[PDB]
């Protein structure tokens, strides 16, 4: 059943840059054009 | 003091009937905490007085399986199931809530 | 080509973990005490 | 002891801003967010 | 049957009317405290994530679950947390399930390292190391089998007798909602002054059909200060704004 | 606090790597009740077919990063999108941005908090006390004074610990006024 | 009434195996632990090996861990033991008895406190060549 | 493991008068509960042991209503109203408080 994966090229990990991302909505509250925090 | 009266004086009663033995207090026997103190005592002839019922119905350890007590407040009773050759001598009410501790006058159990 | 997430603590059987994984027919959700492979797949 | 205050231009020209350290004596770390010169 | 509390085990309840008064011709019960909301508005609330959570312990227990609370239970079996909306129900189950013998399908962890969080489920089965001595099995000396069961008789004391704890937790009017009290809707007024209740949010206003959308996950609109601007209907799924009447 | 909440969003690109620079926001897809101590995980990756090492890998990417408790000024649009936001500890200029509660910040000295050093270990220092305090002899006495003559004794030198009596004895009343019971641990006592 | 009948019976030689089994009848066996005991000719009584109700946590006696297997099959309502590498001292009557506690599905063996109600009828097995 | 040393090894006792059988424990039989699990049993010859009293003083049921226990601790004792001929055989203490589950050596009462 469970294979052992052998044979794999060894490789670094990379970064990179998150932007502006990475939000949600905190709540089920409908809001229109106002700000929040 | 505490008074208490027994009746009958005796009980000439038939062997291997119900029988019961009444023991009227002057004033109540039944100590707040709901902890009763009455104490059936059995003197039988040539023997030193053996308690037989404690706390107006609790059985004592080692004494015959056919005797009960019962009652409240002034007025209790000792009903014994079957008169048995064993039963007869005299039968005393101990009252053991306030003192001097007291006896009633006793009750002479004959067949 | 990402199916899904194994979620827990040894992921050993010793302790329950969560399995959150598309099947390739549905997307099932588990908390059992699953001995995991050390090279999970699915395979087509 | 803090102390931090940001010199900012209008946002519609530049994006640079200056941060002044009220209590940092940079000529005698230093309780400095970043410099860079 | 109750699961052990060291195994307890919790299931969601919904699209279902509340009624609590059906219970006092039911069974007696010796505790039914509420931290979330009072008990005499119960019948007058709907609610979001309602789960009712089901396990035995014993009396002297019962003060345990509870927010706030220490003891084998509270640490090493089933806790609550601090921001705790919800009710616990607890009653005596000496005559339902107690055993001559001593009912020994009933188990609580005595034994564990760590302390356990809000709604945690320990169900580990391994033996614990009370000392420093490492074990394999051994289960004596310095490591013991973590769970015990109790001695439920029904001649021992009032304090050692079994209980039935049912937790009902829950998520209060900040969600599209499943669970709701013995109402009954009626036909809705627009452009009066009317005094309102939706999905158990109360206050008075005009009621007007709303320009607005609301995202399908999203169920109340509020202003900047904080109050409610915009509804959407309970019965309908239609979008109402709400204004002051004056 | 037991719940495991996932949110989650679906875009269209056309790239070769690195994502896309830009801003969305995230819906709240499900709220499992789950109740398990989460501390690692492992991602699933399908298999493409051709032994252990004949397999293909395929053609993708995936990205991880990590949550902090961080405040975050949303906007919202006339529709309820939430279209842009500030992190309000980026930097001095988005702190500012915060602060004021805006994204437009006019020409000027705006003050910002302070400059806060953190902690970085936790010293703790006890006397050496080694003795365990007397529980047996306070809890397993063989007899308790009369309460019209009543005892009290002083004690000293030695640990408090409370967790010993969970399987000795069960206890009607355990009421503390001066120190909440979870806190007790933590104190040390001086008469 | 509870009903258990023991069968097995007879001698083995040493180095052998048998097997022992219980029959059981007006009783629910799958809701109580067993437990087989055993007593030497001329000798008082000791337990040899224990199940709950669901037939899955097992105990021994330590004199007789290894050497014996006791199993439950609840289909049938039937104990069994099987007693291997068969030794001089294991010559004994045997019997199965019912605990007085309660113990089913979530009950292990060892937590149990309290004696057996149900004793059976016995049966004996020797070891001799 | 729990030893228990029982006493007298045979109680040659005449027909009809009190008798007793001690059970003296190396360690208490009492669990941090209250609840005791000492049982007596009487194993008459040709006989399968048949519970007598449970609980170190609880009477079982279908039993001869002539025998109850008492004690604490690590010494209880098995009372026995009135000796008769149903009587002969061995009396054994089971001690139900901790595994693995012991007997004590058995007392054999002969008339
Ligand atoms: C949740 O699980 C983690 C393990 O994944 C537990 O952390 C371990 O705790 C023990 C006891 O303090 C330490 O010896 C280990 O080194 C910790 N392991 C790791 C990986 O941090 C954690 O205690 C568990 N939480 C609860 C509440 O039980
Ligand atoms: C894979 O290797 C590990 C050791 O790194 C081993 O424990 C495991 O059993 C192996 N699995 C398989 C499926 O061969
Ligand atoms: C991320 O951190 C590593 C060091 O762990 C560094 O080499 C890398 O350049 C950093 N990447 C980014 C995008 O900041
Ligand atoms: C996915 O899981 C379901 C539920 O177990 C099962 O019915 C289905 O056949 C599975 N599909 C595949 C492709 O494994
Ligand atoms: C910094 O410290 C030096 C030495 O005390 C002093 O002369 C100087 O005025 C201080 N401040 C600045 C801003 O240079
Ligand atoms: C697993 O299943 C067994 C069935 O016998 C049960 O006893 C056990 O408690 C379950 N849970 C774990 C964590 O093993
Ligand atoms: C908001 O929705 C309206 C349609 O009602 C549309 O015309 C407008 O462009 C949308 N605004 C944004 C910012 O997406
Ligand atoms: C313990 O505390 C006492 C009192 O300050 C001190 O004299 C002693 O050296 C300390 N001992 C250790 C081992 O820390
Ligand atoms: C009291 O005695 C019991 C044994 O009977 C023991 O388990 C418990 O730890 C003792 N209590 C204390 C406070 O030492």
């Amino acid at each position: 059943q469970c294979v052992n994966l052998t044979t794999r090229t060894q490789l670094p990990p990379a970064y990179t840059n998150s932007f502006t991302r990475g939000v949600y909505y905190p709540d089920k509250v409908f809001r229109s054009s106002v700000l929040h925090s | 003091d505490i008074v208490m009266t027994q009746s009958p004086l005796s009980l000439p009663v038939t062997l291997g009937q119900p029988a019961s033995i009444s023991c009227r207090s002057s004033q109540s026997l039944v100590y707040s905490d709901g902890n009763t103190f009455l104490n059936w005592f059995q003197q039988r002839p040539g023997q030193s007085p053996r308690r037989l019922i404690y706390q107006v119905s609790n059985r004592d350890s080692g004494v015959p399986d056919r005797f009960s007590g019962s009652g409240s407040g002034t007025d209790f009773t000792l009903k014994i199931s079957r008169v048995e050759a064993e039963d007869v001598g005299v039968y005393y009410c101990m009252q053991g809530t306030h003192w001097p501790r007291t006896f009633g006058q006793g009750t002479k159990l004959e067949i | 080509i990402i199916r899904g997430w194994i979620f827990g603590t040894t992921l050993d059987s010793k302790t329950q973990s969560l399995l959150i994984v598309n099947n390739a027919t549905n997307v099932v959700i588990k908390v059992c005490e699953f001995q995991f492979c050390n090279d999970p797949f699915l395979g087509v | 002891f803090g102390g931090v205050s940001v010199i900012t231009p209008g946002t519609n020209t530049s994006n640079q801003v200056a941060v002044l350290y009220q209590d940092v004596n940079c000529t005698e770390t230093w309780r400095v967010y970043s410099t860079g010169s | 049957r109750f699961a052990s509390v060291y195994a307890w085990n919790r299931k969601r309840i919904s699209n279902c009317v509340a009624d609590y008064s059906v219970l006092y011709n039911s069974a007696s019960f010796s505790t039914f405290k509420c931290y979330g909301v009072s008990p005499t508005k119960l019948n007058d609330l709907c609610f979001t994530n309602v789960y009712a959570d089901s396990f035995v312990i014993r009396g002297d227990e019962v003060r345990q679950i509870a927010p706030g609370q220490t003891g084998k239970i509270a640490d090493y079996n089933y806790k609550l947390p601090d921001d705790f909306t919800g009710c616990v129900i607890a009653w005596n189950s000496n005559n339902l399930d107690s055993k001559v013998g001593g009912n020994y399908n009933y188990l609580y962890r005595l034994f564990r390292k760590s302390n356990l969080k809000p709604f945690e489920r320990d169900i580990s089965t391994e033996i614990y190391q009370a000392g420093s001595t490492p074990c394999n099995g051994v289960e004596g000396f310095n490591c013991y089998f973590p769970l015990q069961s109790y001695g439920f008789q029904p001649t021992n004391g009032v304090g050692y007798q079994p209980y039935r704890v049912v937790v009902l937790s829950f998520e209060l009017l900040h969600a599209p909602a499943t669970v709701c009290g013995p109402k009954k809707s009626t036909n809705l007024v627009k452009n009066k002054c009317v005094n309102f209740n939706f999905n158990g949010l109360t206050g008075t206003g005009v009621l007007t059909e709303s320009n607005k959308k609301f995202l399908p996950f999203q169920q109340f609109g509020r202003d900047i200060a904080d109050t409610t601007d915009a509804v959407r209907d309970p019965q309908t799924l239609e979008i109402l704004d709400i204004t002051p009447c004056s | 606090d037991g719940y495991f909440k996932i949110y989650s969003k679906h875009t269209p690109i056309n790239l070769v790597r690195d994502l896309p620079q830009g801003f969305s926001a995230l819906e709240p897809l499900v709220d499992l009740p789950i109740g398990i101590n989460i501390t690692r995980f492992q991602t699933l990756l399908a298999l493409h077919r051709s032994s252990s090492s004949g397999w293909t890998a395929g053609a993708a990417a995936y990205y991880v990063g990590y949550l902090q408790p961080r405040t975050f000024l949303l906007k919202y649009n006339e529709n309820g999108t939430i279209t842009d936001a500030v992190d309000c500890a980026l930097d001095p200029l988005s702190e500012t941005k915060c602060t004021l509660k805006s994204f437009t910040v006019e020409k000027g000295i705006y003050q910002t908090s302070n400059f806060r050093v953190q902690p970085t270990e936790s010293i703790v220092r006890f006397p050496n006390i080694t003795n365990l305090c007397p529980f047996g002899e306070v809890f397993n006495a063989t007899r308790f004074a009369s309460v019209y003559a009543w005892n009290r004794k002083r004690i000293s030198n030695c640990v408090a610990d409370y967790s010993v009596l969970y399987n000795s004895a069960s206890f009607s009343t355990f009421k503390c006024y001066g120190v909440s019971p979870t806190k007790l641990n933590d104190l040390c006592f001086t008469n | 009434q509870v009903q258990l009948l023991e069968s097995g019976g007879g001698l083995v030689q040493p180095g052998g195996s048998l097997r022992l089994s219980c029959a059981a009848s007006g009783f629910t066996f799958s809701s109580y632990a067993m437990s087989w005991v055993r007593q030497a000719p001329g000798k008082g009584l000791e337990w040899a090996s224990a199940i709950s109700g669901s037939g899955g946590s097992t105990y021994y006696a330590d004199s007789v861990e290894g050497r014996f297997t006791i199993s439950r099959d609840n289909s049938k309502n039937t104990l069994y033991l099987q007693m291997n590498s068969l030794r001089a001292e294991d010559t004994a009557v045997y019997y199965c008895a019912k605990d007085t506690g309660y113990c089913g599905d979530d009950c292990y063996i060892k937590l149990i406190r309290g004696g057996p109600d149900y004793w059976g009828q016995g049966t004996l097995v020797t070891v001799s060549s």
